[PDB]
Parts: C-alpha cells; structure tokens; sequence
C-alpha cells in the first residue's frame, strides 16, 4: 500500500521541497516574523499530505518538542527551518510524529517528521508551512522559484553563498 | 575636568564620575534596605538614602582622586514618586520614606475613584488615581501624625522627592527644589499649567506651603561644598535622555528594580487609551518634553528575591546559568505583582503568584520563569504604547542592570519579535543626569557634541522559537488574570 | 514466630517484621523512582516495585535473623489504582506501571462523561468519573500498543494492581488474584454484586481474560518461597484496620504521599453527596465492609518537592524547624494540586499554584505553607465526610509518615478545633495486612487478642489560635479556587 | 474629659472584668469551640465600650497580631484568654490599639489593649467576647458569676486550684 520499500525515480545552492503542494510568498503567511521575513526569508508552502523531509543534505538542528518544526544546517553552511504552520505548537503534538532525531546527519529526502494533513487540516489555524533560511546574512543571493512541487523532488530556491 | 552625577534608585544609591568626553572614570554603589513593615508595603529610611548617597559621593571622588577643584558640576537622578515629609527646623524626617511600590494609600485612591476624580486627576496630572504616585502617600502621613497639616500650614513641615530631598539636604536647607520632571510623578502638580493644581492640593488636604521649588531639568539650582547643583531628573526620563530620547517617537526600555518604559512625544501630550501615564521628559536643551510612559513595578526586583528571600541563588548573575539548564519553564509561570500590578493592569490588589506546578518542576524552572515576567511584562506595554502611538517599533534600544543577562535580552527579542539593541555603557541612567548638567554649565554645550558615546553593543534578532511566542504570551494572560485582585477591600 | 508484611507504597517499598505480640521487630524501606514523562502524568517502572519490594524482604529477615522456620505468614499492603499489564508468558511488563496520580487519560474520561456513565459508575463502582482509577489507565495502554487487546483476548496479557502484580511475581506466575479492597479501586468492578461490572469492561473495552482472580482478604492465597500469604489489602483500607477501622462510624486519617480519610460504614454503602467515594474496607474477620473515602493526591509527597526539586531542605523532617521559626506564612498560600484535585474538588485540570506574595515573602513562609496545605486538605475532606455522614468527629485518629511533625499535628488540631490523636506506632498501615494475615493463619484468632497495641502516643488539643480558623481557611478557599481548572482541552 | 489620670474607689481565685458589660453564656457564643467549651472554659461579656484590660496579676502571653485578643497566665498559674468578638480578626486590626506589650507583668486592671465599641459594632460578625480558662486540667473548680460588671472591678468567676 506504501512504496516506501520501492525503488523510485532519481533525477550554487537549491533546497528541495521538505514538504509537497504549491508553494506561496512568505509575504502572505499570516505572522509577521514571517511575511516580515524577521526570522528570515524563504517561501512557504500550501500542503500535499504525510510527510516533511530534508531539504539539503546537512544535519538536524532542533527539533521542537510538539515535533511540528524543525530546523537543519547544511554541510554548505545554510540554515533552513521549516515551521508547520502557523501556531501549531498549540496542538500539542497532535497530528505528528518524530521520525528523525536532533542530531542527526540526513540527506534530502530523509522523512523527518510525519504528519496528519487532515486532522490538522481542521484544527490548525493555518497550515502554511514556511521554510526560510535564517542565517541571511551569511548568503549573497537568494531564488525563489513558483507553482507546485514534490516532496524531495523540486527545488524552492536556489541561492549563491 | 568632570561632572559628578548622583543616582539614588529603588534598590540602592550610586556615583558615577565622567570626563568631557563622557567616559565612565569611577563609580559607587552602595545598597541599602527596603523595608516592609507589612503586606504590601514599602518603606525606605530617609537618614540611610541620604547617608548611603553622600558617602557614594566621596569615596568616588576618593577613589578616582579628585578634588572640589576639578568637578564641574553635579547632576542629580533619583527614584520616583517616594515621597519625604520633614521638619524644616531639625531636618529630620516626621515618618520613613513611602516608596513608589508601596500600597499602602490604597484605600484612599478608592475615594478618589468614589468621589469622581479620574478624569480630572487623568487629565491634568497624566496619571491614574494608583497608590503609585506622591499625592496619597502624603495625606496619609498627615493623617497619621497628630500635629501634621497645621504644623505643615504654618509650614515646619517640607515634602518632596529623592531629588528634593538629596539637595536639600546639600544645599544645607537653603534650596528647596524639584524638577519639572519629578513633580509630575505627583499627583499634585498640572502637566499643562506647569504647576501645583489647586484642586488636588485641596482634595487631598495639602499645603502650598510644604510644596517646593518647581523647576527646568537644567538650571543652577545651587551650590554644595564636596559644587554647583545644575541637573535634575527623575531616573526614567534622565535615561531615556542619556540614551537621547529627545525626539518625537523616540523610546527605551529600562530594566532595573521595575521596568520604565518611555517614548518622546515632543511637545505634545498624548492622551493614552491603554494604560499608558502621560508625563513629563527632557528636549535637547533639558527643555519641558512630553511622554509616553508604561511602568511595571517587578523586574529585577524579583531576581533579588530569589536571591535574598527565596534563596535560590547566590548573584543574580546566577540566573543566567540556572535559567538555561532548562529549555523550558516546563509550564511554570510567575505573576510578580510583589507590589500590585501596575501599567497597564494597575491593579494594587494583585499579589504575586506562581502556577502550572507539577512534581517535576524544580528550581531552575522557577528562576527562568521569572526571568521571563520580566519579556512578558515588557511587552505587554509595548503593546500598549504601539496602540496609543500607532507607531510600530523595529528595535527595542534598552538600559538597566538586568541588561547584562544575554538569556533575558534574546527571550525578549523572540518573545517581541523585534531586535533588541544593548547599549555599549549600561550606566545611562547617569550618563542622563550629568548631560543635563554639564550642559547646564557650558561642560558641553551641545548634545550633538555626543551623538558618539552611545555606541551600540549588541544586537539581539529573534530566533527561530519566535514562532511560538503568542501561545506562550496566552500563558502569561491567563497567569496574569488569575493574581489579580488578591487582596480585599 | 512471626508474620511479615509487606507494603509497597507511591513513593517507598518497605518490609516489616512483627512478633506474635504483635511488635515491630525489624524494617527495611527503600524508595524509589518517579517518573514523569510528561506533564501532570506520573509512572514507575514496575520492574523497580518489585526489585525494591523483593530486596526490602530478604534485608528485613536478615536484618532480624530469621527463616523460612519462623514465619508464619505474608500480608501484603499496596499503592492503589496504579495500574499495570504485562505479557503472561515473559513476566514482562508492556508498558511502565501508571500512576494513581497520572493524569492521563483525563480525556477517555471526559468520554465517559460524555456519554452518560457518571451516574452509572457511581451508583456500582461507588467511584468517580476521574483518572485517578484503573479503568481508564488499561484502555489508555491497550489503545498505546499494536497488538494488545487482540493478544490480550487471546489472553497473553495480564491485567493487575501491585498486590495482583507483586503476588504473581512471587506464587511465580501461579497465583493471579487480587482482594476486595483492591479492585474496587478500579471502576471496573461492582460493589454490589461484588463482581466484575460488565458494562465498564465493554465501555472500556477490557478483556475478562486479563481481570485477575478477586478474593477476600484474608484467605491464603498461596504459598511463596522466601511461606503463605494469607492477607491483602489496599494500603488505605489495612490501615483502617490496623487503627481498628472495623465498626460502623470509625475513621482515621492517613498522612503519606498522600491523605485518605476512611470511614467504616458496616454494611451499608452510604451514598456520598458530598464528593467522597464509596469503597469497601475490612470488617473484624476481614469481610467486607463499606466505607466513605477521600482521597486527597498531595499531602507528604509536598514535602518531597521541597525538599528534591526545589531543595529549600535536606531532610523532610526539617520543614518543622523552618515551619515554626515563623508564625504565620505572611498571607502566603500553596495549593498542592500538582496532579490535579482530589475530592472533593476531582479536578485533573488543576494545578499547583502559590499565592499571595510581596517582597518580604520568604522561605519559611513558603514551606510552612506547604505543611498547612495538609491541614487544609485534610479539613476539606473531613467536612464533607461530616455532612454525608451525619456524624462529628470528635478526634482524628491518625496514622502516616507525615505524623511525626508536631507543628502539623497540631496546625491540624487548631484548624478543625478537634483533638488529634496520634497513635504509638504509626507503621499501621503494615500492621493492618499482617492482621489480616495472621488472623487467616490462626495466627491470631480474635482482633480482640489486639485492642491493647494500639496505645496513643499523644494528644494535640485545640490551642487558642482556633479561633482564627475560620478566616484562615477561608484564604485556603480563595486559593483553591484559582488554581482550579489551569490546563486546558 | 478623661479621668484616666484621677484616683479612683479602690474596695480561691476570682477573675476580674477584662472588659465591661452584661456577662452571658458560654454556651452562647456563636462558635463551637467557645460553646462547647472545647478552647476551654469560661463566660462571655456583651460589652460596655473603650477597654480591655488584665484580670489577674499575671504576665502577657501572646497579643494576636491584629490586637483583638491575648492571654496571660496569672501569678496563681491560670490561663487566660480573652477573645474579643468573632470573626474579629478580619477587621484586620481596625478598632483596636495595643496599649500593653507581649510580655510584662500586669495587675488587675492595667490597660491591654483599647477598642472602638461602635466601629466593632457595626463591623464585627459580633461582639460577644470569650473569656475562658484554657488550662481546665489543672484547675478542681470553676464558678461562673452572673449580670452586670465593669471593668477592673466586678469578678467573673471564682475558681478553686
Ligand atoms: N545578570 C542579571 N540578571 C538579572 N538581574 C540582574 C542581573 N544583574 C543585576 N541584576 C538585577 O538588576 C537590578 C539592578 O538594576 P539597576 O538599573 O541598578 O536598578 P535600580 O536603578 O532600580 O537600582 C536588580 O533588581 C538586580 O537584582
Ligand atoms: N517530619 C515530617 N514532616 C512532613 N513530612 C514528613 C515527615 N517525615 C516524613 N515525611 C513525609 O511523609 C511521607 C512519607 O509517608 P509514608 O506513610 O511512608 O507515605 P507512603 O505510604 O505514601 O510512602 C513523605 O511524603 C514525606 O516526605
Ligand atoms: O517610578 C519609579 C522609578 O523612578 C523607579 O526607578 P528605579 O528602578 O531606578 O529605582
Ligand atoms: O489511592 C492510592 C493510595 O493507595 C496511595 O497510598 P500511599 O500514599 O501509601 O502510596
Ligand atoms: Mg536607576
Ligand atoms: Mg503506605
Ligand atoms: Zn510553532
Ligand atoms: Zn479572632
């Protein structure tokens, strides 16, 4: 019923799709640390189901506690974090699971937390899901790239450090 | 050459001493004890502030190696509202200092608010019928002593503040004076007349005669023997000068026994509808400014606790290390209304409590939540201070002792969501005062001569955890409601 | 010749030894792991009951030097509730045992409430829609397993308290059985019809196959290897009996982890209107009673959290010391509910809170409250027992670790303006199940062989501060209720 | 106005009025430990106004912190205590004023603490105020007198130790 076990199609800095579904402007995710892109900048993405991943190939920086975030360092030396999204925390953990442990080295694709697309598609208040590098100043250019994409598939930015 | 400033807060009395090139060449500290004859009072003995600010004076000067030769002027700060009454003859005081945080006039207040004056009291004084403020603490000391207001009429009897009081007590009783800053604290003085209002004295029972000498931030007031008295101001507005508040829209946030946080509004006073004071600042000459304040009476105040009542730790220093061998309060929160609750609650029947005990909750889980009141208390004004502004700060430029406290300044930048800029010399509060002096006094006739010591050490951005700082802050509200109203009347 | 007994208690597992006199003759105690994962959620590792009840055994026999030759008997006393599953075959236990104190599934609760079963669960389990008992506790861990009922229908997988749990691990498998006092804790099982309540098992979905063997408690259940063990009973219930619980109207109040106040009803089973359970005891042969409990989570355990987490002391002991170098608490307030509210209050959303701080607040204060909680507890329950019972206590009797501290005893005393009685020996809880135990054995024949024991060491009479009760509880009340519902769902 | 300074008519164990008034029951007192004699045994006095006073030679125990009681123990070795009204405590301290001190010696008669009948009456839950012997054990017999006294002057009880 999953493929999980199977064999599948295998294809400056890009960062892959951690998460899958269209992916939206950091200007339009309902909190400011974002849309103000205070924490940083990035886009964000509207969600497909099941799962977030790595989005380069580094390791994993913290993972909250109410495992709905997570944040990871790239051996290239970029900091990306992927929030779930927005005031999620307050579910306490309901609708995910910890695949991967804070410590760990992953490449892209590695499943890192494992979601409920449903159960927080009601209970949430939103489920924008942004991914920004939070190091900024570290990186001369930053490309945003558009429309839809796959989880560990396509590429949300590229950027020159 | 140098100026002398002299800085007598809550906690304790210093002296600082810089040279023209406003650098910090000596200092003096010297705590001093707080009082509490009962719940939630607070008391300060006048003999001891007074002792414990002189001696600062000299062993300063001692120990830089100075002389009465050498010191251009002498800039005066001081903690607010904490009113003195004192015989005139003897200079000696008719009961002990009532502090800003004492509750104690409490019930008159309530007649206040019976009676109808709110709306007078706001619009003249800037201020909220709150024990905070001067105007209570004296009735009740009149009340509280047989021959009191008639011995006062017939004028034995002199009142003032920390300022007042300090120069006074060096201009040997000759002057008898306070700042513009100061008397706004009052409750007695009109921030639009700029003097005594008449009805307040009445309404209270005061006498014209006890009140002093209201005058300019900068201005001779005297001279001492260690010489010239130049500067005065209340320690919140002598900060938010020394950090050259001075502008329209400017602000800092100081963080010492309570928290002080000010914003510059020129020359125009804004009427605050969220629990905000309107008060009085400094313009670039010292002149009359108005301003946006949002006090809270416990911040670094309950650091002390656990360190001098709870005895959880040795320095407060201690907490930084303590604090973050947790990562989480694990669900604690500390309401630290010690002394009620002031801006923008102003609720002086709060009393301190703590909550989300379970059995794992252990020391350290205490000691940071405490530490965070003190991000929470901070930006629930500034809030309040956006919304009657309607300007959105960037940056948050701070001041105080607890600023040394690189835990507390980042919680209080992802808990805002907004930088934090630390201040390269943290002793601002004199730093106002003695610009306000020296300026006074030709030391350094412009204030641009200074737009360079105030360099900026650090700057603190929000971290990644700022995603949860609203469900977090819904803690802190739920927390905050249920201290609320303690005590009975 | 002698008997042994056996209690594994929330914090402790201990072994005492008396002689045909009925005399202690030897103890050994060792405490134990808590563990909270988790919030309000606590647990033990019932591989640590069960080392540590074993251990203690052996140490307590050597201690004496005695054998397999000389013991007459083993009567068995536990923690209730605390709910445990375990693989038949292994020995090994599925899951960590859960707490009577844990919290979690105060959810599956709020089912059960949902659908209507309050009125049906009191009216046959003589229980209370609260995760304080079994029930729930198994459903959570059958629900947090893959394969569980499933296997557990199969019968791989047994159900158990720590007596059913501590028995099977010493008749090595052979014996599963648990006693009267122990299942109706459960809210599994009927206290009319004195069997297993069908609805519940279904409701809940639990599985008859993993309901253990219920039998008096007093009866020889099997013979173990160190030989027969004669008695068990719920820690609560053996004390009653041990203070000679037995005849309608008698009650007494334990001071341990946490409180139980217990009341022999005979063979009625009162209806509770006043938030207390209805439970069944021992009668004088060990037959069932019934009985009015309330059950309070946070007494001693309190002391604990002082003395471990927050380290304000070294010793339990020492918080008379500090207690009484102070008077009064200075208008501080502790409510204990670290693991919700017990009864009457049965509020798992409650959590510990303190109150009523200001600045001079300090250790002292804080502990000596937490010692008054006790009281305060202590008295809620009591007066609930008063009105649906119709009848005044006159004296507490009372037993517990917690007794041996004065300055409560007699804060108990003055508080409720009644003597308090404080028994001899306060191991009683021990005594109660060696009875028990002996009695089956013909060790004994007649509890009357016993009504000489049970001396009393002392009496606390109400001093003149009984005055002032009233007021003082009425903070308590305050303060109760603001701690009431903090977590959410 | 005050004659407080004037000489004034100077006339087993007999204790004198603490307080003045007309004498009532124990049994009367609107709480149990005083009605069931349970803090010991005693009268009461519905009261005069102005003052509390010693009623034996003796020394002053405790002086409850919002001066609406105390005890003293008599030079014979009695126990006294005097509780002012019920409930009083709440007033907080508001109609008293501690004219003696936690500690000394007194005669019969010396003021203890002073009080404002008429704020405590309307305030007060009541007025009725205790005194009883809280020493019962070591004391054979207790004689209860009846009607009016006043202060310092008529004696409430007799009592046989
Ligand atoms: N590292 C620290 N962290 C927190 N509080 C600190 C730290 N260092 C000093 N303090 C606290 O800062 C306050 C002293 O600040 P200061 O500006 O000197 O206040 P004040 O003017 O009211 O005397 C105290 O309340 C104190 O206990
Ligand atoms: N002097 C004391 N004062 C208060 N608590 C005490 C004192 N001595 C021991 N304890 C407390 O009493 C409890 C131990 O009582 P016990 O009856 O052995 O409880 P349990 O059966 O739950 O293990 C503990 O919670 C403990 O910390
Ligand atoms: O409103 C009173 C303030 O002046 C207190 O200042 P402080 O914290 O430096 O003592
Ligand atoms: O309801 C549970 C009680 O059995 C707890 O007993 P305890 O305090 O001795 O551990
Ligand atoms: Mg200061
Ligand atoms: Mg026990
Ligand atoms: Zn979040
Ligand atoms: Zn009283």
């Amino acid at each position: 019923g999953l493929f999980d076990k199977l064999k599948s199609l295998v294809s400056t800095i890009e960062i892959i799709a951690p998460l899958s579904g269209e992916i939206v402007n950091i200007e339009d995710v309902p909190d400011v640390v974002f849309a103000e892109k205070i924490v940083g900048d990035g886009i964000a993405i509207k969600p497909t189901g099941n799962k977030m991943v790595a989005p380069v190939d580094g390791t994993i920086g913290k993972i909250f506690e109410t495992n709905h975030a997570f944040s990871i360092e790239s051996d290239s030396g970029v900091e990306l974090f992927v929030h779930f999204g927005i005031d999620t925390v307050e579910l306490k953990g309901e609708g995910f699971k910890r695949i991967a442990e804070e410590g760990q080295r992953v490449k892209v694709g590695d499943t890192v937390i494992e979601f409920d697309l449903p159960l927080l598609e009601e209970k949430a208040k939103s489920t924008l899901t942004p991914v920004v590098i939070s190091n900024m100043d570290e990186i001369k250019e930053l490309i945003k790239l558009s429309g839809s994409v796959t989880v560990g598939e396509t590429p949300v930015i590229r950027i020159k450090k | 050459k140098y100026i002398v400033a002299l800085d007598q807060g809550t906690t304790s009395s210093r002296a600082v001493v810089m040279d023209h090139d406003a650098n910090i060449i000596s200092v003096s500290q010297r705590e001093f004890e707080q009082i509490y004859p009962k719940p939630g009072w607070v008391e300060h003995d006048p003999m001891e502030i007074w002792a414990t600010q002189s001696s600062t004076l000299v062993e300063v000067l001692a120990k830089a190696d100075i002389s009465s030769d050498q010191i251009a002027a002498i800039g005066i700060t001081n903690q607010r509202e904490t009113t003195i009454v004192w015989e005139k003859e003897t200079g000696k005081p008719i009961y002990n200092a009532i502090v800003w945080q004492c509750r104690r006039t409490a019930e008159i207040c309530e007649h206040l608010k019976r009676d109808g004056l709110e709306d007078y009291i706001r619009s003249n004084t800037g201020l909220v019928i709150d024990p905070y403020f001067s105007g209570t603490k004296v009735k009740w000391i009149l009340d509280h002593v047989e021959g009191s207001r008639e011995r006062a009429r017939r004028g034995e009897l002199l009142f003032g503040t920390v300022d007042t009081w300090l120069i006074w007590k060096m201009t040997q009783g000759r002057v008898h004076v306070t700042d513009y800053t100061n008397a706004s604290r009052t409750m007695l003085f009109n921030i639009h007349t700029l003097d005594w209002d008449d009805k307040m004295l009445e309404v209270l029972d005061i006498p014209r005669e006890m009140l002093p000498e209201v005058r300019r931030s900068s201005e001779v007031y005297g001279q001492t023997n260690i010489i010239p008295i130049s500067g005065i101001a209340g320690d919140q507005q002598a900060a938010l000068f020394g950090q050259l508040c001075v502008k329209e829209g400017m602000a800092k946030n100081t963080y010492g026994t309570g928290c002080f946080m000010l914003m510059n509004t020129g020359e125009k006073a804004v009427k605050s509808e969220n629990g905000l004071l309107t008060t009085i600042a400094c313009g670039p000459t010292g002149e009359v400014n108005y301003a946006l304040e949002g006090a809270v009476f416990m911040a670094g105040a309950s650091i002390q606790w656990l360190r001098d009542e709870m005895k959880l730790i040795n320095d407060a220093y201690d907490s930084e290390y303590f604090a973050t061998k947790v990562q989480n309060t694990n669900g604690v929160y500390v309401v630290p209304a010690f002394t009620g609750l002031g801006a923008p609650y102003w609720d002086p029947y709060a009393r301190g409590a703590i909550f989300g005990l379970t059995r794992g909750v252990n020391a350290n889980h205490i000691i940071r939540a405490t530490l965070e009141s003190i991000a929470y208390q901070t930006r629930d004004v500034l809030e309040a201070m956006q919304a009657d502004s309607g300007i959105r700060l960037h940056a948050l430029r701070v001041d105080g002792g607890a600023v040394a406290n690189n835990f507390l300044m980042q919680f209080q930048s992802d808990i805002l969501g907004t930088r934090v800029e630390r201040p390269e010399v943290r002793e601002v509060t004199a730093l106002g005062a003695a610009y306000l002096a020296g300026l006074a006094v030709g030391f350094w006739q412009n204030l641009d001569e200074l737009q360079e010591k105030a360099v900026i050490e650090r700057e603190f951005r929000p971290g990644i955890e700022t995603t949860e700082r609203n469900y977090r802050y819904a803690g802190w509200k739920k927390a905050v409601k249920r201290a609320m109203a303690w005590e009975e009347h």
